[PDB]
């Protein structure tokens, strides 16, 4: 009966933007709302708690609004950073109120701004296994999206942003490897939407 | 002052019983168990409004709980089923008032399989930076590849010389399936460590990637030819190259 709806299910925005997380819920009367953050493979960290008696609740760059009449709630993240990327859960206390009912969550992705995109694919040297050639699509800007591609032996990871603090340098990277023969390493990414001037040096 | 759940990870054969522990030292009256599934959010299983009191939640079937004391609230799996492969979260709250919030534990990743023969430790290999990347960017990316492990109960970390590093590191948030159409698919996880070319060109610098794998206990029986995939650390190393 009681339902908590979070929209959108997935949100991707460039860093530096303000972003909005929506949460709607059935019924009214006495309740509270609690927003949580969880990173992949870890627990839930409580971000904000809004009672029915309140309309606003803030904490740092987080702003939580509550409209009791319409049944809508909103989580504002001002000046989003890549460190804000996580899964955001909205939960409403039931009418008893003895338990907490959750929404399906919003997976937020805040893409880093790449100063000077230098997209390239480099093949790396092996270790414990013959063949099994691994290589790295790196230094592309945040607008680039990597595909899983089609092959029996080829695998491609999702994008991934690292930050070298000693150099003030961020860079995206996706990894591809395989154990087949017809597959040279660099041919995994050509199927995906890749920039035209990407550097493809042969090993 | 927090909620502690045990164990962090668990692998179960179908039909086995298992109890998930949850304790809190915050003198909270309310406690509840949840299970998290992909695309499902958190679903309530059981909750307790005090010692000796227990009520059913949204999905109580397959589980039972007890509240003998205020601090403890164990979750008992009657007969482990593959449909119970999930992440289980324990939460507590002080009382009835809406001014009080909920505090969650770290969770328990629990995987149920028909046969323990499906449990595999990861194979870890570090791949050294390419000469082309060093020449083009004056940076050197190391790639650590953990492949073939099941379940996805792994913790990857990088160690440069003696120190565990986080700067210049990013790991895949989720491991991928080597056979994506299978429930019991073995997984693969990668991670990158990027350093300066001059740091990598020092032959005295030692790079170590290790994956902590949570597998079987030493009490579980093992009738396979290969080594019992117990909880272990698999590592791979590389030295700098001038």
């Amino acid at each position: 009966k009681q339902e908590v709806t979070q929209i959108p299910a997935a949100l991707s925005v460039p860093e530096g933007e303000n972003l909005v997380l929506n949460c709607s819920f059935t019924d009214s009367a006495i309740y509270n709302l609690q927003w949580f953050r969880q990173d992949p493979g870890k627990g839930l960290t409580s971000l904000l708690l809004i009672q029915s008696s309140q309309r606003e609740q803030t904490s740092g760059r987080l702003n939580a609004s509550l409209d009791k009449s319409s049944g809508r709630s909103t989580l504002y993240i001002a000046a989003s950073q890549p460190g804000d990327s996580a899964t955001y859960l909205c939960a409403q206390l039931n009418q008893a109120g003895t338990a907490l009912i959750f929404g399906k969550g919003t997976t937020l992705s805040v893409s880093s701004n790449i100063q000077n995109p230098d997209p390239a694919v480099y093949q790396l040297r092996d270790s414990k296994s013959s063949d099994k050639s691994v290589c790295l699509f790196t230094d592309f800007d945040s607008q680039t999206n990597v595909s899983q591609s089609k092959d029996s032996d080829v695998y491609i990871t999702d994008k991934c942003v690292l930050d070298m603090r000693s150099m003030d340098f961020k860079s995206n990277s996706a990894v591809a490897w395989s154990n087949k023969s017809d597959f040279a390493c660099a041919n995994a990414f050509n199927n995906s939407i890749i920039p035209e001037d990407t550097f493809f040096p042969s090993p | 002052a927090g909620v502690t759940q045990t164990p962090k990870f668990q692998v179960l054969k179908t039909g086995q019983s298992m109890t998930l522990q949850c304790a809190q030292d915050m003198n909270h009256e309310y406690m509840s168990w949840y299970r998290q599934d992909p695309g499902m959010g958190l679903r309530l299983i059981h909750y307790s409004v005090g010692a000796g009191i227990t009520d059913q939640g949204e999905v109580p079937n397959g589980y039972n709980v007890s509240r003998s004391t205020t601090e403890d609230f164990p979750l008992r799996l009657l007969s482990a089923a593959p449909s119970q492969t999930s992440v289980y979260f324990c939460a507590s709250s002080y009382g009835t008032g809406i001014n009080y919030g909920y505090t969650f534990g770290s969770g328990t990743r629990l995987t149920v399989v028909e046969d323990l023969n499906k449990v595999f430790p990861p194979e870890v290999a570090v791949f050294e930076p390419s000469e082309a990347e060093i020449s083009h960017t004056q940076k050197a990316t190391l790639v650590c590849l953990a492949t073939g492990f099941f379940p996805d109960h792994v913790e990857l970390s990088w160690w440069v010389n003696g120190k565990e590093v986080h700067s210049g590191v990013c790991t895949d948030p989720q491991p991928l399936k080597e056979q994506p159409a299978l429930n019991d698919s073995r997984y693969a996880l990668s991670s990158r460590l990027r350093v300066s070319a001059t740091f990598w060109q020092n032959p005295r610098n030692h790079f170590r990637c290790q994956v902590q794998f949570y597998g079987l206990s030493e009490n579980d029986e093992w009738t396979q030819d290969r080594a019992k995939p117990v909880t272990q650390i698999v590592s791979a190393e590389a030295w700098g190259r001038a």
